[PDB]
């Protein structure tokens, strides 16, 4: 402090430097705005007849500027403890030359605790004087334009005539560190069995800060006693940190500790079998105990069947799995094994697409079809329309032929047990028609031959679409028609003046109401007749069609 | 009006007011009021007590003593009555409420509507949860 | 130093119809290509205001009264289709004959645009950059329209003139002119 | 900064070439002289530092006539200051 400071004898040279270069330049920089001097230090005239410096004038031009820096001084030789001078220094005078003495590693502070030992001290002082609050980094943008003139003045008595008291969060990832360091004792101090919630109040933030995506590993270093303690609480926060793209070493006994239980897994594990789920998110999160996964490839393989190879998503044999498909084609368990060929599928050529017309043919009289083809289409670019044209074609004729069939049952109780029975079709088509819809994305461009009755397939769906999929769209647990949208491109590659007359028979079938300038239209396109039109006809018919007070007191007496 | 209290509180009301009174004549004085209220279990604060007496020399009886915990009941159960409104609408009592049943429910509920203002409450709230339905109906 | 913009003269503009045509640039880079009013002042780069519905050049981004992140960057040597609808007032993007989608998985570019006094087809240069601007005067140099734009019943800009289009474009040299009384910040006073 | 109003002035002779200036009243050293067949536009430049700028004052001294008389050909004769409607400041 500098009201019982040690005023020694080098307080002495850099107190009335402190103080003539804080009073030299007091006359010199308000000149440009007319400094008079006259009788009086008045603003009329803008005089100045205290301009004047504290060294070079009388003791009255000093009890406030040079007694307040002396106190300074005694602040800055109680600021910090290094009390020494080993320098000199740097009308109308000028200050010091000390506009290079800048922020330094030493002289940022230094600078600013004589600013904080003159105002809060003062400031304190302030507030002796308002009943008998400027604070330092709680002064606002506005509030450092008016806490500033001064700072810079007390950076005359830290760095100029050597006066020299001289001495983002990654701290919060160390304090994550140090949270780490606390679950070292945490995960102990309940296993031979005021700071559980401050572990309460930090899973949530965890996740928050991640979304807003030097020391990058520093976060990952913490993310390490949670994997090991483990195997709901943080889990959802390790999921939320396993997006956030030397401990690989634990993988290999997470095998180790699958493999702990797979001896007798062909006829806890709850924290064994959760690790996988996490880790598998972790796998491909990097997807912008090396070969210790072999393990995997009998894992499925010994014997939560399909979902063993849900974890499995991170060579010559496949040619052997070509037959064996084909022979589940010419008749099981193997899906999950091609989950497992889908793991690594393709890595950079031609049958592969020859998989799923080995699928089709398990799937044309046909389980979890959803993660069947949720990997499905990834690669699907490789022609094989030609027996798809046979395909799904003749899957929508068994399904053209299973709705006339449930329809003709609505011709005419029993009805309860039709109207769950078209669910079969609903989770089959939506798990068909979705890959192909990729396909089409191909040969647009290409048929712009055989796709006559493609489009009439999904429209005769459509019109089966169109209560008769109310037992459908509760299958959700809209692609219904929005494929044929898109496929409805090339149905219109077929002078249309009848067909404009068309759409009045079909919302009155029309094989008797429809029995009975444009040149730059008709120029690229000349560049059998009747049910050549009518077809196309009834297609936009649905298409179009699918586009197509009470008093106070009853009010609170109805409540 | 005073039909929201049923009449066993008010039989423990009277006893507990007229222990209290300080000479027989059904009268107490304006400091025993918070001492009573103690006895009932409902503890207000200080500041709950001036414009209880700001509303009404300092005298106060059985009369006035009804009106404070009158407004002091309604306003515990006015703001409650939403939470026990819809134990008997849903099935299983958690929230989701089908809207299959509430275009029926509504037209024998006792208050005799039709089948036109029940149109009219439920679209401005397939399925409507419980919470929206009651903030188009409490208004 | 500074960015070039042109359109077609103002008695081209259309109120109705389904109109469409085709920009091939030659240089990847810095270009702005949609539609615009008719009452557009060449001051402001091109989509800053509310006068002008455009595309990006360089980072693929839909540019009206600020911007919002829109499709696929540019290779060096495409076409970027523009279509308008004006039956339901849609403004439609294609490039190479694909439509371009949003963040949001949403079909069109722009929606429920009101009218005025119309629209006319706009283009934007920026420093160093160059593409040249088919129209629809030949219907055989339309690459893509057969693909995208011909089933839906759309039509180009140039159909049938006998003529190509005059066009407008904003020179640099500064000229005089009177002091607009509207003007946001001076005004003059003839006492 | 200033308290009071600065006046500038201008004068051109239209039958010699001589272009002259002065400022408020005592002139100044420079002025200028051109070739006969030339055209000239009263012009100003300015950045503006307060509510008011700058006011274009049209008036004349006791021996010579206002620019009304130079743009008009009927107001050759016309020694009266005139601003009429066609007079505007450009941009």
């Amino acid at each position: 402090e500098t009201l019982n400071v040690i005023i020694p004898e080098k307080l002495d040279s850099f107190i009335n430097k402190f103080a003539e270069y804080t009073h030299e330049k007091w006359a010199f920089d308000k000149i440009q705005n007319n400094w008079s001097y006259g009788e009086n230090v008045d603003e009329e005239l803008k005089t100045h007849p205290m301009l004047r410096p504290y060294k070079t004038f009388s003791e009255k031009d000093k009890e406030i500027y040079r007694w307040p820096i002396k106190e300074s001084l005694k602040a800055m030789i109680a600021w910090e403890w290094t009390i020494e001078k080993a320098r000199e220094g740097e009308y109308n005078p000028q200050p010091p030359d000390l506009s290079g003495v800048t922020l330094s590693r030493e002289l940022q502070a230094m600078a600013e605790q004589l600013a904080e030992n003159y105002h809060n001290t003062w400031g304190r002082k302030k507030k002796q004087e308002l009943e008998a609050l400027v604070p330092y980094d709680t002064l606002t943008a506005k509030e450092k334009a008016r806490d500033r003139e001064k700072a810079q003045e007390l950076l005359k008595f830290l760095q100029m005539n050597g006066y020299a008291v001289t001495r983002i969060e990654k701290r919060f990832a160390f304090g994550f560190l140090q949270q780490l360091l606390r679950w070292m004792d945490i995960s102990q101090e309940f296993i031979a069995h005021k700071f559980f919630a401050k572990i309460l109040l930090p899973l949530i933030n965890q996740y928050f800060t991640n979304h807003c995506l030097l020391g990058s590993g520093g976060h990952a270093s913490n993310k390490e006693k949670e994997m090991i303690t483990s195997l709901l609480v943080r889990h959802r926060v390790s999921l939320f940190g396993t997006d956030a793209p030397t401990t690989l070493f634990q993988h290999i006994a997470q095998h180790q500790f699958g493999d702990d239980v797979i001896l007798d897994d062909v006829q806890l594990c709850s924290i064994y079998s959760l690790g996988t789920t996490k880790n598998t998110y972790v796998e491909k999160l990097r997807p912008a105990a090396a070969a210790m996964p072999v393990a995997f490839l009998e894992p499925q393989l010994n014997e939560t069947k399909s979902p063993r190879e849900r974890a499995i998503l991170g060579v010559i044999e496949i040619t052997l799995p070509m037959l064996c498909s084909y022979l589940p084609r010419w008749w099981p368990p193997a899906l999950p094994a091609g989950a497992p060929p889908p793991c690594t599928a393709v890595t950079s050529l031609g049958n592969i697409l020859r998989i799923i017309v080995n699928n089709l043919g398990i799937d044309e009289a046909t389980v979890f079809a959803q993660p069947i083809v949720s990997r499905a289409r990834p690669e699907l670019l490789h022609i094989p329309t030609i027996g798809r044209l046979r395909k799904r074609a003749g899957k929508v004729v068994a399904e053209e032929e299973q709705l006339r069939l449930e329809a003709k049952a609505e011709a005419e109780r029993d009805e309860f047990s039709v109207l769950c029975r078209d669910l079969y079709a609903l989770y089959p088509l939506l798990i068909r028609y979705v890959d192909n819809n990729r396909a089409h994305w191909l040969t647009e461009p290409n048929a712009n031959f055989r796709m006559v009755g493609e489009i009439f397939i999904y429209w005769s769906k459509s019109h089966n679409f169109k209560q008769n999929f109310v037992v459908q769209n509760e299958i959700n647990n809209t692609l219904k028609k929005m494929l044929p949208i898109g496929l409805n491109m090339c149905a219109p590659t077929d002078m249309l003046a009848k067909t404009r007359y068309a759409l009045k028979d079909t919302d009155e079938l029309q094989n008797n109401l429809h029995l009975q300038l444009r040149w730059q239209m008709a120029l690229y396109r000349g560049l059998e007749k009747i049910v050549r039109r009518v077809q196309e006809v009834s297609a936009v018919l649905y298409h179009l069609e699918q586009t197509e007070l009470l008093s106070k007191q009853r009010r609170r007496a109805v409540v | 009006m005073a039909d929201q209290l049923t009449e066993e509180q008010i039989a423990e009301f009277k006893e507990a007011f007229s222990l209290f009174d300080k000479d027989g004549d059904g009268t107490i004085t304006t400091k025993a009021l918070g001492t009573v209220m103690r006895s009932l279990g409902q503890n207000p604060t200080e500041a709950e007590l001036q414009d209880m007496i700001n509303e009404v020399n300092g005298t106060i009886d059985f009369p006035a003593f009804l009106t404070m915990m009158a407004r002091k009941m309604k306003d515990t159960d006015s703001e409650e009555e939403i939470r026990e409104a819809f134990r008997v609408f849903d099935k299983d009592g958690n929230g989701y409420i089908s809207a299959a049943a509430l275009r029926h429910v509504m037209t024998n509920l006792g208050e005799k509507l039709t089948d036109e203002e029940v149109d009219e409450m439920i679209r401005e709230a397939g399925q409507v949860n419980y919470e929206a339905f009651v903030q188009m109906m409490t208004a | 130093d500074r960015v070039r913009i042109f359109r077609a003269e103002k008695s081209y503009t259309v109120q109705s119809g389904r109109w469409y045509f085709e920009f091939e640039a030659v240089t990847t880079g810095e270009m702005r290509v949609g539609w615009a009013r008719p009452e557009l002042r060449p001051d402001v780069e091109l989509g800053a205001d509310e006068l002008a519905y455009v595309f990006n050049g360089h980072r693929g981004q839909r540019w009206h009264l600020g911007s919002e992140p829109f499709g696929r960057p540019w290779q060096s040597g495409d076409v970027v289709g523009c279509m308008i609808d004006l039956t339901e007032n849609t403004i439609i993007f294609t490039l190479n004959g694909e439509v371009l989608m949003s963040d949001s998985g949403s079909e069109t570019a722009f929606r429920e645009i009101e009218i005025g006094d119309g629209f006319l087809p706009v283009c934007s240069l920026g420093p160093g950059q160059v593409g040249h601007l088919n129209l629809g005067q030949d219907v055989s140099s339309l690459r893509f329209f057969a693909i995208c734009g011909l089933q839906e019943g759309f039509e180009p800009f140039a159909i049938n003139m006998q003529r190509p289009v005059t066009t407008w474009f904003s020179k640099s040299l500064p000229q005089f002119e009177p002091v607009p009384p509207e003007h946001p910040h001076y005004e003059v006073a003839r006492m | 900064i200033s308290h009071t109003d600065l006046v500038i002035g201008c004068l051109v002779d239209l039958a010699t070439g001589l272009m002259t200036f002065t400022a408020n009243g005592k002139e100044s050293n420079t002025f200028f002289q051109v070739e006969p067949n030339t055209k000239l536009f009263p012009a100003v430049f300015v950045l503006p530092t307060h509510q008011n700028v700058i006011q274009f004052e049209l008036g004349k001294q006791k021996n010579i006539m206002p620019l009304s008389a130079a743009m008009f050909l009927s107001e050759r004769k016309n020694p009266a200051p005139q601003c009429p409607p066609r007079l505007e400041v450009q941009m």
